[PDB]
């Protein structure tokens, strides 16, 4: 009710602040400010939405002030708050109220502070602005606008240039992608006009009478945009080196917030992907592939933070799935579910790794449950659902419905796809808490307690279990194609993925039950080492982005160290000066020659004119 | 009426500044800047007096307010100084870089410093004169006569005498690269102006009556080609533009806020101006090759640099890259891409204006040029780098800076009027990423052990952060509300636009 504009005004004033205040304030105000900035725009949040609740799911429109007009050229600053932006905002004005809460006692003690608060408010307004922009240009603004600030956090640490060096990567790689979205965008002006989303809705079928071939350009080209930013297969490179920031903005860059820009753009233009349905099943196909890639490279390393982020990226990628499957509303009810999950999961390992005390290791530590039972609660509720066990979980019933829904749309593949993937999420889930909490406790993880982290731990904790599933997230103010349901069925689908997570979680079990020592033969065995270094590679696939246009790069530059134009046109001064020098030594002083050049001259001078 | 008077102030202020030399040495700091200001007041009160809102179709002939005086009345030479609406742009935004050059230059007293400041007011005020230019000649002279003061910049203020690289190779090549190609285009004005004097029979130098000259097909293709030498050796275009750099990393950072930010408007502005509405299907004829040119430029550029080791010939190098979206743009039918240059036009200046100036900061600061000496200042400079990050932040398109909207809707006309040469063009930015996140991380990312002199670091003063913290506030306003001045180019743009289309 007209307060949308707060949800962004007030955030980003508070960075203006804390971008001059370049740590002259003191602990206490700078964290005071830092979090009731994100604290304003959750209450502003929280009074439309349950306005929108007032408002009987109808949409609410603000225009704030046309951005450029040429006649034919319309952009302007108008935010559309319906049903699909109130969830994804709802998610962002939580998540990073909770995450950036527990920033508030994670930061202290060491400087850079008001630096922090600044940057994370940036990138807390750049995510607002993306999910709540009418016009795809405004909305572009969002999509560099997250990537700027992801490159601010993640090297944030500007002391040691490895997390220093680790950001380019992502922000090379985010570009690429923001070149492919703007493509589609130019091709969509072209084509249609109006970049309006409603307007292009009901403008998409009127224009497209006789020619549709260049159609699946903009759209492909569309999709290439989108999948780039979060992650996915032909961009898949940078959410490794992301982890190389402090725990709570990979948190904010991993969970909810940035990653959960890519599904906003396949969600808001359903209909637009609804006018090609086969652009909108190669999203499944993507989505298919890379759930079979970004799983196993979690039990690969032994790094907590690379475990958490290929979880992510095969969780992001199983949306893509779930958006290709024309299972709209089921999709942002795992993301309702995912977000809280993932931000806890992430969160509590950091509290650990402060007890750790340099450690960055799975091997050599155990016995962890006499150590703080806390953090073996915090994975323990998030392993579970994501595993897809049926007790007490918030997302089970997220994947039963897209299963569901998959299997409904009948394609043999996805379910196959889908049950592996139930399996391989059952997989990781267990094996890093029983490789690590359990065993013996040689370097002492010294658990450190106080209610400033543990008020949110409680409220995180209470959130992310199936009490935070019965909040049906607003659904009915945009009314999407349908998510089709099936009965009888349904019960067969959930008792097969309970069937599937058991085994999976008793497998991790019995790996951690037995020896070890067949761990270890497999560890240490050449075709496992072969497939470890493979899948290091990653399907070869840094390795062939950073060898198919880097060092090609850096050979045209290292051509390119003296500048070859300005060189090849200095030859006119070269053969002017060259040849002058010529002419001066044609001088003799001789005053013999100096006659000669006169009979000389009279020769051709008399020669010329014979031959006229 | 005002026209004479605001071309006139550069001019008087170098006399006065030579002439209480002899009264004073801190004088001529303190009357530079208060000459500019008058040079805005003047500027500022044509924007607002003047109906910047006119009517965009009032045909070719459209100005504000006109000047007339005959000055050669043998072949109509005449002072015909007429301020349009985006020549109004132009002049507002040298008066705000003539008030930063002059600020730059504060607190820097020498043997000799009123002949630095006379030749300061006498290039910013032969860059306003271009602007302000109808007749042909008074064109011509006044963008030549732009050219002879920074020669005595770079050679006696490049250095003091001391070495022999500051004239021999830069501002020499600086001078003739330049030169030769003016006299080209003089030599194509009388070429135009004699076969007017044949069609009709009158000695005249005047942009209106030469505008709908008849010639026949094949003869203005050759003085097409004569107008754009001269138009592609001062705004770097691909290939002639081997000055740039040398020029830009010799003059004094003060010297490259002229040689950067505004002498590489002057040509874009008579390519829409002199060039497009005199030649239309010449320039119809022309125009894939200047699409091919813009191309090989924006990659080009990016690429050298991308492979560069310093920072002067850096920031040289990007110059040219942004140049080729500007070239793409006039060489096109669209309203909108030509709109598009002028914001892109007046951002690329404003983004160029405060890398030179915190480049050169950032020298007197440490005392070394090379860029891959340093690293990891971060820890010691307080307000220089977290400024630097956001210009080369603005320098690629990021959305809140006048760059982004600038480049990206000559990409919306572009594609509008031609599919491929665009979807080659828009990649780019993927390379104006890779040498903005270059200069980043080598300059500023890592640690400050990487060189000895990286250990004692001195403050910033007040005034040289006042004139950054308006520019990257002004930058910022430009992004987000471009409409004011889009509103105000909209007439002159769209005239152009329309004689292109139907005069062909």
């Amino acid at each position: 009710m007209n307060m949308l504009a707060l949800t962004i005004i007030l955030p980003l004033i508070g960075f203006v602040l804390l971008a001059f205040s370049r740590g002259r304030w003191s602990e206490n105000v700078s964290a005071i400010v830092g979090v009731g900035s994100v604290g304003l725009a959750a209450l502003v949040t929280a009074f439309i939405g349950v306005d929108f609740f007032a408002n009987g799911e109808q949409t609410y429109s603000q225009p704030l002030w046309t951005w450029m007009s040429v006649g034919d050229f319309n952009i302007g600053f108008n935010l559309v708050l319906d049903g699909l932006s109130l969830t994804m905002l709802s998610v962002v004005t939580g998540v990073g109220f909770l995450i950036h809460m527990y920033a508030s006692w994670y930061m202290r003690g060491e400087e850079g502070y008001s630096r922090f608060f600044a940057y994370t408010n940036l990138f807390i307004a750049s995510m607002v602005v993306l999910v709540l922009a009418d016009n795809l240009l405004l909305m572009y603004l969002g999509w560099e606008g997250v990537g700027l600030c992801s490159y601010l956090l993640i090297g944030f640490y500007y002391t040691d240039p490895k997390n220093g060096a680790a950001a380019m990567k992502a922000f090379v790689v985010t570009r690429v992608g923001d070149v492919f979205l703007a493509f589609a965008l130019f091709i969509l002006y072209n084509e249609l006009g109006t970049l309006n989303f409603r307007e292009m809705v009901e403008l998409a079928p009127a224009h497209f009478a006789d020619g549709n071939n260049m159609l699946m350009w903009a759209t492909l080209m569309l999709l290439g945009g989108a999948v780039g930013k979060s992650a996915q297969l032909p961009l898949q490179t940078w959410l490794a080196d992301a982890m190389a920031g402090p725990t709570p903005v990979s948190a904010l860059i991993h969970a909810a917030t940035m990653v959960t820009a890519g599904v906003y753009l396949i969600a808001r233009t359903h209909g637009l992907f609804l006018m090609t349905p086969e652009v909108l099943h190669l999203v499944g196909i993507v989505g298919a592939v890379t759930l079979l890639l970004a799983g196993f490279a979690a039990l690969v390393q032994t790094d907590i933070k690379r475990v958490l982020a290929y979880s992510t990226m095969s969780q992001i990628g199983y949306m893509f799935l779930a958006l290709g499957v024309q299972a709209w509303d089921a999709a942002i009810f795992h993301l309702m579910t995912h977000a809280f999950f993932k931000a806890l999961l992430f969160l509590a390992s950091g509290s650990v790794i402060l007890a750790c005390h340099h450690e960055q290791n799975i091997f050599k530590m155990g016995g962890l449950r006499k150590s703080i039972p806390l953090v073996y609660l915090c994975f323990l509720v998030g392993g579970a659902a994501l595993s897809a066990l049926p007790l007490v979980t918030a997302g089970f019933f997220s994947k039963d419905e897209i299963l569901a829904g998959a299997m409904a749309n009948g394609h043999i593949n996805l379910m196959v796809a889908g049950l592996v993937g139930a399996f391989m999420t059952s997989l990781y889930t267990f094996r890093m808490i029983f490789i690590v909490f359990h065993g013996k406790e040689q370097i002492h993880a010294h658990a450190v307690k106080g209610v400033t982290h543990s008020l949110p731990l409680i409220v995180l904790l209470i959130l992310s279990t199936f009490v935070g599933a019965l909040i049906v997230p607003p659904l009915q103010g945009v009314l999407p194609q349908t998510t089709e349901l099936a009965h009888g069925s349904m019960l067969t689908l959930e008792i097969t993925s309970g069937v599937v997570a058991v085994v999976g979680i008793l497998l991790a079990a019995w790996l951690w039950l037995g020896k070890r020592t067949l761990v270890t033969s497999i560890a240490n065995s050449a075709p496992g080492r072969l497939l470890s270094t493979w899948w290091y590679n990653a399907w070869g696939f840094d390795w062939l982005y950073d060898k198919v246009f880097v060092k090609p790069f850096l050979g045209i530059a290292w051509l390119l160290k003296r500048d070859p134009l300005n060189s090849m046109m200095n030859i006119p001064a070269v053969l002017s000066r060259f040849a002058g020098k010529g002419l001066l030594l044609s001088e003799n002083g001789y005053l013999r020659w100096y006659v000669a050049s006169m009979s000389i001259g009279a020769v051709v001078v008399l020669a010329l004119l014979m031959v006229l | 009426m005002l026209l004479p008077w605001l071309i006139l102030i550069p001019f008087i202020g170098g006399f006065l500044c030579w002439q209480t030399e002899r009264f004073g040495v801190k004088v001529p700091r303190w009357i530079a800047l208060i000459t500019m200001g008058l040079t805005l007041a003047l500027s500022l009160q044509l924007w607002l007096q003047g109906g910047y809102s006119l009517t965009q179709s009032a045909g070719i002939p459209q100005w504000q307010s006109e000047f007339d005086m005959p000055w050669i009345p043998r072949f109509g030479i005449s002072i015909h100084l007429a301020i349009d609406g985006l020549s109004l742009l132009m002049v507002v935004l040298t008066g705000l870089l003539g008030v930063l050059a002059v600020l730059c230059s504060w607190k820097e007293i020498e043997k000799y410093q009123g002949f630095f400041h006379l030749n300061l007011m006498w290039i910013l005020g032969g860059v306003i004169g271009v602007f302000l230019a109808i007749d042909m000649f008074l064109f011509f002279f006044f963008w030549e006569m732009m050219l002879v003061p920074m020669y005595f910049l770079i050679a006696l203020w490049g250095h003091k005498a001391s070495d022999g690289k500051t004239r021999i190779t830069a501002a020499t090549k600086f001078f003739i690269y330049t030169q030769a190609s003016g006299l080209v285009m003089l030599i194509a004005i009388l070429a135009l102006v004699f076969v007017h004097y044949n069609a009709t029979g009158v000695w005249t130098f005047n942009y209106e009556e030469l505008l709908n000259t008849p010639m026949s097909s094949g003869v203005e293709y050759l003085l097409m080609l004569g107008f754009f030498i001269a138009f592609a050796v001062k705004m770097p275009v691909v290939p002639l533009h081997g000055w740039l750099p040398d020029a830009h990393s010799q003059a004094p950072t003060a010297g490259s806020v002229d040689l950067a930010g505004i002498l590489l408007k002057t040509a874009a502005y008579g390519l829409l101006r002199f060039s497009l509405p005199l030649f239309p299907n010449a320039s119809a004829e022309f125009a894939p090759i200047a699409m091919w040119l813009g191309v090989i430029g924006i990659f080009y550029g990016a690429w050298m640099a991308f492979a560069q080791t310093d920072i002067k010939r850096l920031i040289a190098y990007t110059s040219v890259s942004h140049m080729g979206f500007v070239l793409i743009a006039i060489y096109t039918g669209s309203q909108l891409a030509y709109q598009g240059a002028v914001i892109q036009m007046i951002a690329h200046g404003l983004s160029a204006a405060g890398l030179f100036i915190l480049c050169g900061q950032l020298y007197e600061r440490i005392h070394t040029r090379d860029m891959r000496m340093m690293g990891g200042l971060w820890s010691k400079m307080k307000w220089l780098p977290a400024l630097s990050l956001f210009f080369a932040v603005a320098t690629l398109g990021m959305p809140g800076t006048g760059n982004f909207v600038g480049e990206f809707m000559i990409l919306f006309g572009s594609f509008q009027v031609v599919p491929v040469i665009t979807v080659i063009s828009t990649f780019g930015l993927v390379f104006a990423s890779v040498y903005s996140l270059a200069m980043l991380h080598r300059a500023y990312f890592g640690k400050a052990k990487s060189q000895i002199a990286s250990q004692e670091l001195p403050g910033m003063s007040l005034r040289e952060l006042f004139m950054i913290l308006l520019l990257v506030v002004l930058l910022v306003l430009l992004g987000f509300y471009p409409q004011p001045i889009l509103d105000t180019s909209h007439s002159a743009i769209g005239n152009i636009q329309q004689w292109f289309v139907n005069s062909v």
